[PDB]
């Protein structure tokens, strides 16, 4: 506090496509202003 | 009526198998099927199919002959045909008049009912001379043999199944149903030399029933992946609505899905351009798209003519919360006179032949969708395909 400004750190594992393929490795570094989502 | 198409596609594939196996000099034109004016004094054909049996059985085969006798009754004065498979027996045999009388004999309610419906007057002798009952092998065998043929023809094997094959049968069927004044018969050599240079996927009711369709979707999908993965690019669609099915009520869903996956974020900083050719009225579509939630850039100032500048500009964007002035771009083709400063990265065409913007650097992608719901699987918007 001082607004609130939460923070959530994270570490990368791998990649998942739509068809379903999982590929291991930090193949891509995500660009900012890109949304985050929760995992089913 | 029932309209058993599989027999028709088998008949056309027989045309095609003979065409591929044919030597130099051969010249034929398609015998027009009834299911298409009836061009020609008497030049027509028709066919149906049945192939399920462990051994020949004269018992089941009747119904086609009865319904075809009825068809003959409704109109005549115009050949006929038939195809079917049973193990072992093959070849063509001319039925006897006594056999035709037996066919007159019926032991079933439906057969006798059709007989009662059938006109009393008949020419069983003209039927024997004009009608026939042939027997052949199953279709998939013919398809796989055609595959080997196309291989022998010496074409790029990776692309045989996607473009060459589905487009061949389509070219062949183009002659089955058409009205124009031009040379009818098709020579083989020019046929092949021409088809070898055409690259435009083709879907339709005909190809849909084609046996090997699965690989086509998957190939064309794995092709466009990199083309639809980047965020910032310039895309240009073009459409003709005269021949598509149920346009007015299904274009909107497509537009919404596209604009709601590819132009809903911040880093998407070059919204697409959709173009329609013909005589469509943009007003109603603009209105409904507003009613949905999206806004458009007609390109106009005062409703007289289009300005090539404003249409291509970049939009304003703000992060928190997100707002975007224009999300899509609309304009008719005939009105757009000029060119873009930056040459597009992908130019998709639906049911069109040629455009001025084509080039070497610009990538083209030519399709022939009959309905619009199929392309949705090609562009990653739905998991299943109808």
């Amino acid at each position: 506090h001082v607004n609130f400004r939460f923070q959530i750190d994270t570490q990368p594992i791998g990649t998942l496509s739509e068809d379903g393929e999982f590929s291991r490795g930090s193949h891509s570094l995500p660009v900012p202003t890109e949304y985050a989502y929760v995992t089913p | 009526a029932e309209y058993s198409i599989k027999g028709y596609l088998y008949q056309f594939l027989k045309y095609l198998s003979e065409i591929l196996a044919a030597g130099d000099g051969a010249r034929i034109t398609i015998e027009g099927a009834i299911e298409d004016i009836a061009a020609g004094l008497t030049t027509a054909v028709q066919c149906k199919y049945h192939e399920q049996a462990e051994k020949y059985t004269l018992g089941k085969i009747y119904k086609p002959i009865l319904l075809m006798l009825e068809h003959f009754s409704k109109n005549s004065g115009v050949s006929y045909r038939l195809f079917c498979h049973f193990p072992g027996e093959s070849g063509t045999k001319a039925l006897t008049k006594d056999d035709l009388e037996t066919v007159l004999s019926t032991k079933g309610e439906v057969l006798r009912a059709i007989v009662a419906r059938i006109d009393t007057s008949v020419d069983y002798e003209a039927f024997l001379d004009r009608f026939a009952i042939e027997f052949g092998p199953s279709a998939e065998d013919l398809q796989v043999a055609v595959l080997a043929s196309l291989k022998d023809k010496g074409f790029d094997p990776d692309d045989i199944d996607a473009v060459i094959f589905p487009n061949a049968i389509q070219r062949i069927v183009d002659l089955a149903t058409r009205s124009d004044v031009n040379d009818r018969t098709v020579e083989p050599k020019t046929f092949l030399a021409g088809l070898r240079e055409v690259r435009r996927v083709t879907f339709t009711r005909w190809t849909r029933e084609l046996a090997t369709k699965g690989r086509m979707f998957s190939s064309l999908r794995k092709s466009l992946r990199s083309c639809l993965a980047h965020n910032s690019r310039w895309r240009v669609f073009v459409i003709n609505p005269l021949t598509i099915e149920n346009f007015d009520d299904d274009i909107v869903r497509f537009i919404k899905a596209f604009v709601q996956r590819y132009s809903s974020k911040y880093l998407h900083s070059n919204p697409p351009l959709f173009m329609l050719t013909g005589d469509y009225d943009l007003s109603v579509l603009q209105k409904r798209l507003y009613d949905a939630g999206l806004r458009c850039e007609t390109g106009k100032v005062g409703g007289t003519d289009v300005i090539i500048k404003e249409l291509f500009r970049r939009p304003i964007l703000i992060r928190n919360p997100f707002r975007m002035e224009f999300s899509l771009r609309l304009a008719k083709r005939d009105e757009v006179i000029g060119g873009p400063q930056r040459r597009p990265d992908e130019l998709f065409l639906i049911n069109v032949a040629d455009d001025e913007w084509k080039h070497e650097d610009v990538n083209v992608h030519g399709f022939k969708i009959e309905r619009l719901s199929d392309l949705e699987y090609i562009l990653q918007l739905r998991s299943d395909y109808a």
